[PDB]
């Protein structure tokens, strides 16, 4: 299950 | 042309527990 | 990655994590050759037998990773594809020759640590390492049996094997645009790629300069670290002159 990434990235 | 060198390995002169198997291999 | 070990801190620099934005997981493999230049496989990308076609918006390129699913604050750069550039004769249809493809990013990315670029084999690169028996390292995120996934980055050294040997392996018709790697059922050793792996790199050490030279990129084989069966590997220096015109004109 992947780790949300900083939301700049979209 | 500074490729292929890893600041954590190759620019410290470190190996990494199994490139001497790789270099062993390379028996030319 | 089958019957391999977890790879140490900044021991593949040049690991790049193919991202899929939504939903968010693993595509693929892949490696960075400059800081705005990352190479992987066109099946990564394009496949159409299973409606696989993704463009520019559809993911990202994480370089600098180790653990799989951890969002690695500090270390990792995470970013953004301008264009996609796919091999014009990459064969989809029939047995994935020519299984490359090359990916510009919209900013250069920083070096550091754990970020850093691979090198490109040259001829003689090319015909002092490509030799069968010498022992190349591919590393990767990808499955850890044929049929979970590994919590950090997964690396093994596998033999070149013999074109004959590689050829009398399978039913799929072989060209010089690949090689296959990975020990004989009579050498006892074991390891391959498996899914997930995908477009990721087969590098070796040359003795000579002492760099690691990228020769061959994730593309296929039958089952996963399958006794009598061999991995398949873009043959990278055969495509070399694809490559330089791409970077050339882009
Ligand atoms: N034994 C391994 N080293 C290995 C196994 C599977 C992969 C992932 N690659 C794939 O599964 C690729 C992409 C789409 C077609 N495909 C397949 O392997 C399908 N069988 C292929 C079709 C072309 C000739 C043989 C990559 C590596
Ligand atoms: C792949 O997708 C693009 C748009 O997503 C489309 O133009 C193209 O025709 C599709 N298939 C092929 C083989 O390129
Ligand atoms: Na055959
Ligand atoms: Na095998």
């Amino acid at each position: 299950d992947f780790e949300e990434i900083p939301e700049e990235y979209l | 042309a500074d490729c292929g060198l890893r600041p954590l390995f190759e620019k410290k002169s470190l190996e990494d527990k199994t490139e001497r198997e790789l270099l062993e291999s390379y028996i030319d | 990655i089958v019957e391999g070990s977890d790879a140490e801190i900044g021991m593949s620099p040049w690991q790049v994590m193919l991202f899929r934005k939504s939903p968010q997981e693993l595509l693929c493999g892949a490696s960075l050759i400059s800081d705005r230049w990352v190479l992987t496989a066109a099946h990564c990308l394009l496949y159409p037998p299973w409606d696989k076609n993704f463009t520019e918006n559809d993911l990202l390129v994480r370089i600098g990773k180790h653990s799989r699913t951890r969002y690695e604050r500090n270390i990792e750069k995470i970013s953004m594809l301008e264009k996609i550039y796919i091999h014009p004769r990459y064969n989809w249809r029939e047995n994935l020759d020519r299984d490359i493809a090359l990916m510009k990013l919209k900013k250069p990315v920083a070096f550091s640590d754990y970020i850093h670029p691979v090198c490109l084999p040259d001829r003689e690169t090319a015909a002092s390492l490509l030799q069968a028996g010498y022992k190349g390292r591919v590393t990767g995120w990808g499955n850890l049996k044929e049929t979970g996934q590994p919590s950090v980055l997964q690396v093994v050294n596998l033999p070149i094997v013999e074109r004959p040997v590689c050829k009398d392996s399978t039913r799929i018709r072989i060209t010089d645009n690949m090689f296959c790697a990975g020990y004989k059922p009579d050498e006892g050793k074991r390891g391959d790629a498996c899914e997930g792996d995908s477009g990721g790199p087969f590098v070796m050490k040359s003795p000579f300069n002492n760099r690691w030279y990228q020769m061959g990129i994730v593309s296929w084989g039958e089952g996963c670290d399958r006794d009598g069966k061999y991995g398949f590997y873009t043959h990278v220096f055969r495509l070399k002159k694809w490559i330089q015109k791409v970077i050339d004109q882009f």
